[PDB]
């Protein structure tokens, strides 16, 4: 049908800049204005940014640092922001206007900090040697001290896709942590071995523990 | 506020009453004089190059988009009260031209100045302070509906279907601009004499064919406007902000009713009596509403009336042009190329509606200055970026409004009386 | 600027039941008021555009009605698959501004946690640190109390806790405790305790573990 893919999201200092691309498809880029909204980490929906294909329309908590143009010949628009704060951390949403926001983009991701880039330590999670040896036994996985966000998580490289728990990242002090769930008969642990697999791409690494009693 | 819309249309049923629906009758006769062959009689020009100036201001992209917002956001029960406010409204806009005889003709060559500003001078001296607040109003107005909207609609609307279009669309415009207002009015009834006529019948029949394609939906399109427009369902009278406001207050901007900036040219026509010029000005109502803005809202509702993808998110110019090349081949193309005559002929217009304004301030000291202003501003509007300028435009327009409306309630028998006279001498 | 308002800012529906929304705004805004439906991991859904007009797509059950200053999403027979947050937008202008929204949730029979605890790993000590995780799985309603005892005392501080959003196919909450110390001040305590109380019992459950072992 319609095809809106935001990209050229990432990890900005504060003061710096980048600008946002929204690869459009699917209909008449040249025929409809086009919006930028932004989502804060706290589902916040914020407006940014207004065109049509001459004249532009800003809100005043970025008017003068944002900067939004069109090139209806590469059906795509863009968003550049300069000058950037914390609070412009958001999805930043691609979309066509006139009366309601009907037809929205993929979103694309900026996180404004200062904090630097540090990959995850992973470590297991067995329970204590005296467990109580229930029908289940549920194993995990800490994912401590990485920055930026996201982290995947996968059990036994998909294999184990049932009975999982994932749990939100927590932020304290400039790094994330983050613990994942698994529950599996006690008749296959150790019995056949359960591995944690954890990816953070922004630091390029891929790692995995398996999980071993005590 | 707004209440202005509710005086500026309380003024339409007052007259009305008062001149007992005199439009009705008089439209044929009118309509006969404005376009009658051979007269010299004290004036600028024509009456019909009066009408064809008036109609070049009134004719412009409120007629193709200002429908549009207001068929989006009102509905298309907005049409119906975009209606309303010409057929009442021909009675002020007749009531505009008749009180435009109380005027006196500047320096520099006859030129002639007549409008709601030298009426107020006429009044029951306050009238004074009235008309120099009229002026002060208009001198400005005229930038924001004559100018600035006009030409930035073009500009970005050029933009989007033939994108080699930045400031280049802005730079003709400007140039076309100077050429015919650098001769003063007397240039200008001879080119808005040309151009109008071929620019409506060019739209209109496009109109006129789109109808002929698809004659089963016309009847049922003015179903949906009747039955919408009085769709209480939602709320106790509460349509009054969705249809009815948007009706009046595009229907206002398009025909230019209750304005006091329509008159400015009417002056300027050799006319023996005002009820003379003022019958043919009438007629700048009928032509723009009830037969342009109508064809506008009629391809609009079809193209709802029918499916057609991705339309139904259109901003108003590109919704229409679309209208268009949904239902006829070039459609698009026919409305843009449209809009660059209709939005043009509202800047040569609206310049002379400004001057004559204008130079009740200044003289014709400055009139030199109004015009290069025009012209610059015609080229930075369509270079500069205005997304809400219709929203600054309606208010300088409500602006004007204020003072007139009062003229015309309270010299209301002076036109009466001077109806009263006019209508004797057409049994003769 | 035009701020709206929207109530309840939360509220959980039993399911197939029926549930109204409010949008409520500084000034009056004629019918240029819309709904949307957003759901983890997507971008906003419209639901109902201009006040009471109704998009292509969207199940009938939705409606919405109003103008001015008296906004109301209605939804008849909830289902599961309404789970998410619901945001409106005024068009009045150009700054369209948003609500700060309305968070649907489901309501199932109450269950109880599913509590393990886990001592440090033996490589983090290596690395200096110790994090105590206590993971609290598949129980409602999610308001519960997590304590931590260490040797018997009440610890207050240190703990990181986090909540998935609630599951898609039971609609159970989860959520883990994680207690973080170096391991020096690991090593000095024998005990470490974590207490879930919930409505599901008036007696805790309690899961422990000591070093010592």
């Amino acid at each position: 049908e319609v095809k809106l893919e935001e990209s050229g999201g990432g990890l900005v200092q504060p003061g710096g800049s980048m600008k946002l691309s929204c690869a459009a498809s699917g209909f008449t880029s040249s025929d409809f204005a086009m919006d930028w909204v932004r989502q804060s980490p706290e589902a916040g929906l914020e407006w940014v940014a207004e065109i049509a294909a001459s004249e532009r329309h800003y809100a005043e908590s970025v008017k003068g640092r944002f900067t939004i143009s069109r090139d209806d010949s590469k059906s795509s628009v863009y968003l550049q922001m300069n000058s950037l704060r914390a609070e412009d951390s958001g999805l930043y949403y691609c979309t066509r206007t006139a009366g309601a926001c009907g037809q929205w983009g993929t979103g694309t991701t900026v996180t404004v900090s200062s904090a630097k880039t540090t990959p995850p330590s992973v470590y297991p999670l067995a329970p204590g040697s005296a467990a109580a040896a229930a029908s289940m036994v549920t194993l995990g996985c800490l994912v401590k001290g990485y920055f930026p966000e996201p982290v995947t998580v996968t059990w036994n490289s998909g294999s184990l896709s049932s009975g999982v728990h994932t749990f939100p990242a927590v932020l304290q002090s400039d790094l994330y942590t983050l613990s994942s769930s698994v529950t599996v008969p006690s008749s296959t642990w150790p019995a056949s071995t359960v591995t944690c697999n954890v990816a953070h791409p922004a630091s390029s690494t891929k790692v995995d523990k398996a999980i071993v009693p005590g | 506020g707004p209440y202005m819309l509710v005086l500026l249309l309380g003024t339409g049923i007052f007259l009305t009453l008062r001149l007992g629906f005199m439009q009705i009758h008089t439209l044929p006769y009118a309509l006969k004089l404005a376009f009658s062959k051979h007269e010299t009689s004290e004036g600028d020009i024509s009456h019909f190059q009066a009408l064809m100036t008036a109609l070049a201001a009134t004719i412009g992209t409120g007629n193709i988009a200002g429908v549009a917002t207001a068929y989006v956001l009102g509905g298309p029960g907005a049409i119906f009260w975009m209606w309303v406010t010409a057929f009442f409204g021909m009675a002020t806009k007749y009531a505009e031209a008749v009180l435009a005889i109380k005027y006196r003709t500047v320096d520099d060559n006859g030129e002639m100045a007549g409008g709601p500003m030298y009426f107020l001078e006429k009044g029951l001296p306050l009238g004074k302070i009235l008309g120099v607040a009229f002026a002060f109003f208009g001198a400005f107005a005229a930038f924001g509906i004559g100018n600035m909207v006009q030409t930035n609609s073009v500009a970005d609307a050029v933009a989007s279907n033939f994108g080699v279009d930045p400031l280049i669309t802005g730079f003709v415009l400007a140039i076309f601009t100077a050429a015919v207002i650098l001769g003063g009015i007397k240039s200008i009834g001879k080119a808005t004499g040309i151009i109008v006529p071929f620019m409506a019948v060019f739209y209109i029949l496009a109109g006129l064919v789109i109808l002929a394609m698809n004659i089963g939906y016309i009847i049922p399109a003015f179903g949906t406007i009747f039955s919408s427009a009085f769709n209480f369902s939602a709320g106790f009278g509460a349509l009054i902000g969705t249809a009815i406001m948007w009706g009046v207050k595009r229907g206002v901007f398009s025909n230019e009713a209750g304005l006091g900036s329509a008159p400015i040219a009417a002056a300027a026509a050799k006319t023996d009596h005002p009820g003379r010029q003022a019958l043919v000005s009438m007629t700048g109502t009928f032509l723009d509403t009830i037969v342009v803005c109508t064809i506008t809202g009629l391809v609009l509702t079809i193209a709802g009336l029918k499916a057609f993808p991705g339309l139904t998110d259109l901003t108003g110019a590109s919704l229409t042009a679309a209208s268009f090349d949904a239902l006829m081949p070039m459609g698009g193309l026919i409305v843009t190329i449209g809009l660059v005559f209709f939005a043009y002929s509202t800047v040569l217009g609206w310049s002379y509606y400004g001057e004559k304004c204008f130079e009740y301030l200044i003289g014709t000291k400055g009139i030199r200055l109004y015009r290069i202003a025009f012209v610059l501003v015609a080229f930075w509007g369509a270079t500069a970026s205005l997304p809400l300028v219709w929203n600054i435009a309606d208010t300088l327009n409500g602006a004007m409004a204020i003072p007139n409306l009062i003229g015309l309630l309270l010299l209301s028998g002076v036109v009466v009386s001077e109806t009263k006279a006019f209508n004797e001498i057409r049994k003769n | 600027d035009i701020a709206m308002t929207q109530s309840p800012a939360s509220l959980s529906a039993s399911v197939g039941e029926t549930v109204t929304i409010t949008c409520r705004t500084s000034e009056n805004i004629a019918s240029a008021l819309a709904w949307y439906q957003q759901k983890q991991g997507k971008s906003p859904q419209l639901l109902v555009m201009n006040a009471k007009t109704l998009a292509a797509g969207v199940p009938s059950r939705f409606s919405g009605s109003g103008s001015g200053t008296a906004f109301s999403l209605k939804i008849n027979s909830l289902q599961p698959e309404d789970f998410g947050s619901y945001s409106c937008q005024h068009a009045a202008g150009w700054l369209l501004t948003f609500g700060g929204g309305t968070k649907l949730e489901i309501k199932r029979a109450d269950a109880a946690p599913t509590v393990s605890i886990f001592p440090p790993s033996s490589e983090q000590l290596t690395s200096g640190g110790a994090s105590v995780v206590c993971f609290l799985n598949n129980f409602y309603p999610k308001d519960i109390n997590v304590k931590w005892k260490i040797d018997g005392s009440e610890r207050q501080n240190g703990v990181l806790n986090s909540w998935t959003d609630q599951d898609s196919a039971d609609s159970t909450y989860s959520m883990s405790s994680t207690l973080t110390l170096t391991k020096d001040e690991y090593e000095r305590h024998n005990s470490y305790t974590c207490e879930a109380t919930h409505k599901t019992s008036t007696s805790p459950i309690v899961k422990s573990f000591n070093r010592a072992e």
